């Protein structure tokens, strides 16, 4: 899926480069605002990317705690079931001993 | 009971050996096509070169 | 394999346009330096984002195996206790009859 | 006696299938290596074009 999405990005970059080349005549005077605007947009993208990476770390922590809680709950049930099995086995020994 | 299980296992092994037989020819046939495909691509580069 | 082949073919289109414009890149050294640095920064972001996504994705894969193995180990012991309960139940009916 | 001859045939037939599987996996690796050459050959023809 990432390869298919990457193919669209490569094709879009080729079309953008072709249109940007023809706009070289107007880029000489438009760089005064595009430089400050493009730089600000890059900073906004970095903040969004950092937030996405931070959100993934928080989700991983929840999964580690959720998965660990499930294993911990199952472990407690094993101890209770194992302890109950000892009572059943001990009760059977009483019948055989009697 | 052992003869029934042994006969079924022996029959299944021989079928996977038409399975293994046809699989060997499939890989060999595809390998030959890849050998000729790369050869055609090599000649195309020489023509363009 | 076909997707990777198409990616390499698409990349050749960008190199073809760059080679045809190399004659003008030298004359435009006043702004090519700043533009060239921006292109390298974009490539580093893609590699860092791809490496971060691949590294983060590996963490989820480890959780699907480590946590799953723990649940499978605990689940295996639970199933063993259920089978032992069936055998113990038959002993009670037989011991009570004797 | 039939179980003895049947068990021996199963082991021999099973061993033959394992040998065929090894040859199939071996030819697959060679096909993948030769398949990669198609990209290199096509890349040269593409770069020359």
């Amino acid at each position: 899926n990432k390869a298919e999405k990457q193919k669209r990005d490569l094709g879009e970059e080729l079309e953008a480069l072709k249109t940007e080349l023809e706009d070289t005549l107007d880029s000489t005077a438009a760089q005064q605002e595009l430089r400050s605007k493009r730089e600000q947009e890059v900073n906004i993208l970095k903040k969004t990317l950092e937030e996405e990476a931070k959100t993934h770390e928080a989700q991983i922590q929840e999964m580690r705690q959720k998965h660990s809680q499930a294993v911990e709950e199952l472990a407690e049930q094993l101890e209770q079931t194992k302890r109950v099995k000892a009572n059943l086995e001990k009760a059977k020994q009483t019948l055989e001993n009697e | 009971a052992k003869i029934a299980q042994l006969e079924e296992q022996l029959d299944n092994e021989t079928k996977e050996r038409q399975a293994a037989c046809k699989q060997v020819r499939r890989t060999e046939k595809k390998l030959k096509d890849v050998l000729l495909q790369v050869d055609d691509e090599r000649r195309n580069a020489e023509q363009y070169k």
